[PDB]
């Protein structure tokens, strides 16, 4: 889940 | 300020946040879905949040982004008397707002928010400031150690009051001034969701990928 | 202290505030209509309150009752592990709340506010400040004269940090703690409301009739 | 309007 939020905090 | 400086908060301000009239909802939710990807570069320059696990990191954000959206927008608002300023270079006047048919929630972000912001001056560190406290919610449900959330809400908190203490020495209440701006952001914020979840469910707005994402359960 | 005295503030709390288990949502409304009652001698005896034009004082308790009374049992509550504490002396689990489907708001109850209440040992000077800066709400729409409104909410949280910084020296955030459970306070109070109106409207729920005129329009 | 809270507040 939080597919583009969890890539963004990469 | 030694553990949480308010000058890396003022920077983190600064480095996110540089019109002509806007459905001005759509473009509305447009500018909120590009600041969603400008929020998360901003949280990552707020001192220590990048050093929370990953999955307390999302649990913030999650919980914070209407908050922290309206938070900004308000502010940048204050350069104008009847409208709200879109991140996009959009301006929305009250009258579009209302014929539009969100004219009771435009009218409590200027008077809850943009004119009491315009009122006191309220300046880009003390915006930060309040930012960083809403970001660092340790109510916020299914966090691995709130206490720890806590206490860089406290560090925040503590950095704020010295900073207006020494720039503001005449307005001693000015601090709690601040702080009691933040129930109001909680209602606005409240309201603000409810009317994106009824946009989801009628489907007549268009709602771009991040801020459909923050739309998810739970 | 001189134009809101805390020592009145306390009165107040100390004048209106002196178990068994308790559908826990009927006896939960009933003691609701209940301190209405008791929220209307409270806030009498709060400083100046009385000296507004009673129009104004009737959309403060309007504005505010709810918030108010969630604050006041929340407090009380601080005396038992797993429970909520009514006014009528009864004690509603929280296995009885969550079977009679109010689960969630009593979770947010006990997380967000009766445990930190505890945790920080608010105490009854306190609660009441914090009552008073609810009661005098300055954004409740309608009112005659805004500003006077600010300007008491500013006496009542100049006295508290007083207060705080003179009772307890040894915790120079306590004050800032203090305020920042309204934002707490705020979503649980909008969600209890949510509740009371679907309550009113499926109809299975006795709603008394002080109870019922809060949940009138506007 | 708001009978019950204006005859308390007398
Ligand atoms: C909180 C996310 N949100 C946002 C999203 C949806 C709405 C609807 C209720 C219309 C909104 O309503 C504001 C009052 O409208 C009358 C604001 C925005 C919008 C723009 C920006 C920006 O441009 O910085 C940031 N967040
Ligand atoms: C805010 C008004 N309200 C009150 C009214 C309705 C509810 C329903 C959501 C159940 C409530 O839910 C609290 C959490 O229940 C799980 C609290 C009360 C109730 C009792 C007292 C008192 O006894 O002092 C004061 N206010």
């Amino acid at each position: 889940k939080h597919k583009i939020l969890h890539r963004l905090l990469q | 300020n030694e553990d949480m400086p308010v000058e890396r908060i003022l920077e983190a301000e600064l480095a996110v946040e540089p019109y002509v009239e806007a459905d001005p909802v759509t473009n509305i939710c447009q500018a909120a879905d590009k600041q969603l990807f400008t929020l998360v570069e901003w949280a990552k320059r707020i001192p220590h949040f990048s050093e929370l696990p990953l999955d307390d990191q999302v649990i913030l954000l999650r919980a914070g982004w209407n908050e922290l959206l309206i938070a900004s927008f308000s502010h940048r608002s204050i350069a104008v008397k009847d409208g709200i300023l879109l991140a996009t270079g959009l301006h929305v006047h009250r009258n579009s707002a209302h014929s539009a048919g969100v004219g009771a929630i435009f009218d409590r972000v200027l008077t809850e928010l943009v004119s009491k912001m315009r009122d006191m001056q309220m300046d880009k560190t003390e915006l930060g400031c309040l930012r960083a406290i809403v970001l660092f919610n340790p109510d916020s449900k299914g966090l691995s150690n709130p206490a720890e959330v806590e206490a860089l809400r406290e560090k925040v908190y503590a950095s704020l009051e010295a900073y207006c203490k020494h720039k503001y020495p005449e307005q001693p209440g000015r601090f709690a001034k601040l702080l009691l701006r933040l129930p109001a952001l909680r209602s606005i914020g409240l309201k603000c969701l409810e009317h994106l979840f009824f946009f989801k469910l009628i489907g007549d707005t268009p709602i771009d990928t991040f801020l459909m994402e923050m739309l998810e359960a739970p």
